[PDB]
This record gives C-alpha cells, sequence and structure tokens, in this order.
C-alpha cells in the first residue's frame, strides 16, 4: 500500500500486517501483527524466512519455550520439568514460596 | 509512583516501553518488581542504573538497539529472576555483567550479532533454566560457559553458523530437557556429542547439513521428540533408535533416503507420529512389526510399489495416513484401522478400490485418490463411511463414479474423468 509506516515492512489494512521489519514475530486472529516477543500463551519461535510465532500444545501455560516445554506455568498449577500439574508428581516433592517441581 | 513516560501499571509491573526512551526513568519505584524497559533507542547502559532498583524480578532489554554493556551495570542484584537482552546489537557474551545474578532463571540472548563466547561465560548461573542464544554469529557450540550451567534444562544453540559439535560438548548438562541446533551448517557430529543428557526429551537436528545418521542419540535414554530434517543423510540404519525406546515422535522427512534398515523402526511402540518425505529411493515399506500405535503416518515421494497385507491387524491406534506420491500399484484392506480420519493416496498407481478396503471405517473424513489409474470401484462401498466429507477422485480412468453413502459429502472432486489422454 501507500504510506503505511508503522512497525512493519509491508503492511495492507487488506488482512492486516505482513512480513515484519526483522527480527520481529507476527500475531494472528484481526487479521494479523507484528511485535516482539508474542504474548501469553504464546511462544516465540524463529526461522530465516517466517518470524512466526505459536501456541504451545502445553496445558495452561503462560509462557512457552517450545511446542512442548513449558517455562511459566499458570497462577494454578506446578512446573515439572516442560509440563504443567495441578498436584507435583512423586516422582519428584514439591517446593514451596513459589510454584516448581524440585527433585 | 509513576514515572512519566512508563506506564505504571498492576502492583509490581512496570511497563515503560513502545515508546520510547534513552536511558533510564527519573522515578525510582524501589518497591517495583518486573520491569519492562524493551522497544526503545538505548545505546549503551551505565553502572547503578539498576543498582536504584532492589527486589527485581524480571526485566526486559529487548528490542533496543545495544552495543555493550557496563560489568557493573546490573549492579548484582541478586533477585532478578529473568532477563531478556534479545535482539540488540551486543557483539559478544556479556559474561562480566551477568555475574552476581544467582537468581536468574532465564536468558534471551538471542537475535543479538554475537560471535565471541568467553570461556568465564555463565558462571554462578546455576539457577539458570532456559537459554537462548539464536540468530547469533556463533560458530561454535560454547562448551566450557555451557558447563557451568547445571540447572539447565532448556537450551536453543539455532539460527548459527555452528558447523561441528565435537564428543562430550554437552557433557556437564545433566537436567537438559530440550535442546534446539535447528538451521546451522551442521555437517558431522561427534559420537559421544550428547554423552551427558541423561534427560534429554527433546533434540531438534532439523535444518542442517548432515550426512551420516545421528548415531550420537544411542546416549540419551529419555528422548520422546525428535527430529532432523532437509539433511542429507541417505540412510536410517538397523537399531537405529534401539536405545531410544520413549520416542513419541520422529521428523525425518526431506531426506535423501535410500536403504532403511530393517530392524530400525520395530518394537517401537511408543512412536505416534513418524514423517517420512522426499525419500525417493527407499523401495520397501518399512517393517514396523513391534510398533503396533501410531496415531499419524507419512511415507512421501517414495518407489514403494506396495503396502503389508498385515498392515492393519496391528494399526488400531491409527488417525492419519498419508501414502501420497508413492509408486503404489495395488490396495488391501483399511478395516481394522478403525480410528482412521485423514487417508492420503493420490499421485500413485492405484487402479481399483474394493467393497471392502474401505468396509468399516467410521471415522474417514478426507479421502485422497486423486492423480491414480483407477477405472472401477468394486461393489461401491463408500456406504459404511457416515463420517466422510471431503473426495477427491480427480484425474483416473474412471468412467463412472459410484454413488452410495454420500451422504453430507461438502466436497467432491470428478475432474479428468477418464483420461484419455491415454
Amino acid at each position: 500500500s501507500q504510506a503505511c509506516a508503522k512497525g512493519c515492512e509491508l503492511c495492507s489494512e487488506v488482512n492486516g500486517c505482513l512480513k515484519c521489519s526483522p527480527k520481529l514475530f507476527i500475531l494472528l486472529e484481526q487479521v494479523g501483527v507484528c511485535l516482539p516477543s508474542c504474548p501469553p500463551g504464546y511462544f516465540d519461535a524463529r526461522n530465516p524466512d517466517m518470524n512466526k510465532c505459536i501456541k504451545c500444545k502445553i496445558e495452561h501455560c503462560e509462557a512457552c519455550f517450545s511446542h512442548n516445554f513449558c517455562t511459566k506455568c499458570k497462577e494454578g498449577l506446578y512446573l515439572h520439568k516442560g509440563r504443567c500439574y495441578p498436584a507435583c508428581p512423586e516422582g519428584s516433592s514439591a517446593a514451596n514460596g513459589t510454584m516448581e517441581c524440585s527433585s | 509512583p509513576c514515572p512519566a513516560p512508563c506506564a505504571c501499571d498492576l502492583d509490581g509491573g512496570a511497563d515503560c516501553s513502545g515508546k520510547g526512551l534513552v536511558t533510564v526513568p527519573d522515578g525510582l519505584s524501589v518497591f517495583t518488581h518486573s520491569l519492562d524497559l524493551s522497544m526503545n533507542n538505548i545505546t549503551k547502559l551505565p553502572e547503578g542504573a539498576f543498582k536504584g532498583f532492589p527486589y527485581l524480578e524480571e526485566l526486559r532489554l529487548a528490542g533496543n538497539d545495544l552495543s555493550i554493556i557496563h560489568p557493573m551495570a546490573l549492579s548484582g542484584l541478586k533477585e532478578l529472576k529473568v532477563l531478556t537482552l534479545q535482539n540488540n546489537q551486543l557483539k559478544t557474551v556479556p559474561s562480566e555483567s551477568l555475574k552476581g545474578l544467582v537468581s536468574l532463571q532465564s536468558l534471551r540472548l538471542d537475535a543479538n550479532h554475537i560471535v565471541t563466547v568467553p570461556e568465564d561465560s555463565f558462571e554462578g548461573l546455576v539457577q539458570l533454566r532456559h537459554l537462548w542464544l539464536d540468530d547469533n554469529s556463533l560458530t561454535e557450540v560454547p562448551i566450557r560457559p555451557l558447563s557451568n550451567l547445571p540447572s539447565l534444562q532448556a537450551l536453543t544453540l539455532a539460527l548459527n553458523k555452528i558447523s561441528h559439535i565435537p564428543d562430550y560438548a554437552f557433557s556437564n548438562l545433566s537436567s537438559l530437557v530440550v535442546l534446539h541446533l535447528h538451521n546451522n551448517k551442521i555437517r558431522t557430529l561427534g559420537p559421544h556429542s550428547f554423552h551427558g543428557l541423561d534427560n534429554l526429551e527433546a533434540l531438534d537436528l532439523n535444518y542442517n547439513n548432515l550426512i551420516d545418521f545421528p548415531d550420537s542419540i544411542r546416549s540419551l535414554p529419555n528422548l520422546k521428540e525428535l527430529g532432523f530434517h532437509s539433511n542429507s543423510i541417505t540412510i536410517i540404519p538397523d537399531g537405529a533408535f534401539v536405545k531410544n525406546p520413549l520416542l513419541r515422535t520422529i521428523h525425518l522427512y526431506d531426506n535423501p533416503l535410500s536403504f532403511v534398515g530393517n530392524s530400525a523402526f520395530q518394537n517401537l511402540s511408543d512412536l505416534h507420529f513418524l514423517i517420512i518425505r522426499g525419500a525417493s529411493n527407499v523401495q520397501w515399506f518399512p517393517n514396523l512389526t513391534g510398533t503396533n500405535n501410531l496415531e499419524s503416518l507419512t511415507l512421501t515421494g517414495t518407489k514403494i510399489r506396495s503396502i503389508p497385507i498385515k498392515f492393519c491387524q496391528e494399526q488400531k491406534m491409527l488417525r492419519t495416513l498419508d501414502l501420497s506420491y508413492n509408486e503404489i500399484s495395488a490396495l488391501v484392506g483399511f478395516e481394522g484401522c478403525s480410528s482412521l480420519e485423514e487417508v492420503y493416496l493420490q499421485n500413485n498407481q492405484i487402479q481399483e478400490v474394493q467393497n471392502e478396503t474401505f468396509q468399516g471405517l467410521a471415522a474417514l473424513r478426507m479421502l485422497d485418490l486423486s492423480r491414480n489409474r483407477i477405472h472401477t470401484i468394486h461393489k461401491e462401498a463408500f456406504v459404511t463411511l457416515k463420517a466422510l466429507t471431503n473426495l477427491d477422485l480427480s484425474f483416473n480412468d474412471l468412467t463412472a463414479f459410484p454413488t452410495a453413502g454420500l451422504h453430507g459429502l461438502n466436497q467432491l472432486k470428478l475432474t479428468g474423468n477418464p483420461n484419455f489422454k491415454e
């Protein structure tokens, strides 16, 4: 288009922003946005071509590192490795003062 | 409470970002934690700018153009939980700036242009958990500075220039779970390279330059998610995974496969998703005997002309099957695969469908027979699939297309029949 300035390399009101200025990620669903560090519960992913940032398959996760690894669990639950459980499995005992699972 | 530019919010958290500033904010909220300083023009960081802020948990320095950081600029504030430095001009690991943070659980160094990684790096950071180095200039796995991180369960080395991983390179990371090596120059891997990670469930070798199958994974007992793709591997050997019975995911696609080991996919039992594509020279459908549970299977681009008569005896778990783009000249009972939903047979040599071929598939939805040699469809059973919705018969030898049990098809592709052509 013409004179679309803001934050992204090629922006058209026809279906939102595309091809973000490096190095930033795109968002989706109205329709498409460009920013750093995709919000919860997305995880930031990077490729050479596409900076597409995705949603984790890990249940109730605020911040993901990957498909199946979660860095910050949701307020209710305990984090053991990459996966989030309501009850710290034993397995290993729970910690306290913060929700984490320590072995 | 609220310094002017910054958007003071919630309880602890503060947001100064976007936009936008140089140096730090005027107002020091001394009881504040979780500062977002990202998305600004900040040239350098002066020492003590973070001394004025104690109790701090998470700090976002991302989005800045930052050439250099003062070694004491972080003041050694002991409460910092996570630090995001990504998308900055840092030409090296600020190992001196990072000393004295014992509370750091997560580091983002990615999107920097970083070449040199000092041997004293990541010292004291033993509470560290998840580490980002990607879209850097790295030409070598930073071994020694990586060995100060006993508690690290997430590491990413991807989008770099790393061409070779020496043996014992990961030796001292005992807690590691996920390792991303993807998008490198990687050609050779030391036989012992993955020695030391007994906790790794996830290995990503995709988009590399590999020649031979990475037997280095023989040292991975807990391995579950595995890929190496868009490599040059020509061969999958016998007992390739024998040390890895916990694999539930394997993406080997886009590899110039030639021979595949009979004993290679046998007895897996945990395997769920298996993706093979672009193996042009493989003539025989792999022996999966022992592997009875698969949700999703893909064989594409092969010369395989046939399918095991017994294949669907043991496959009762299977939702999604893609055999597209092979040499398959005939068919076989798909009953027993009843869990089936998406079936892709397009671009094969199949000339026939039979009453009992699809007999008893309650779950079948997408069915792809396009681009085949099909002429007749024996005793016309699609009747048994109530779920069938998308059906593609396009481009076959058909003069007539049997209709029964086609209720509720949303899409039907009839084109190119019969063709003839010829």
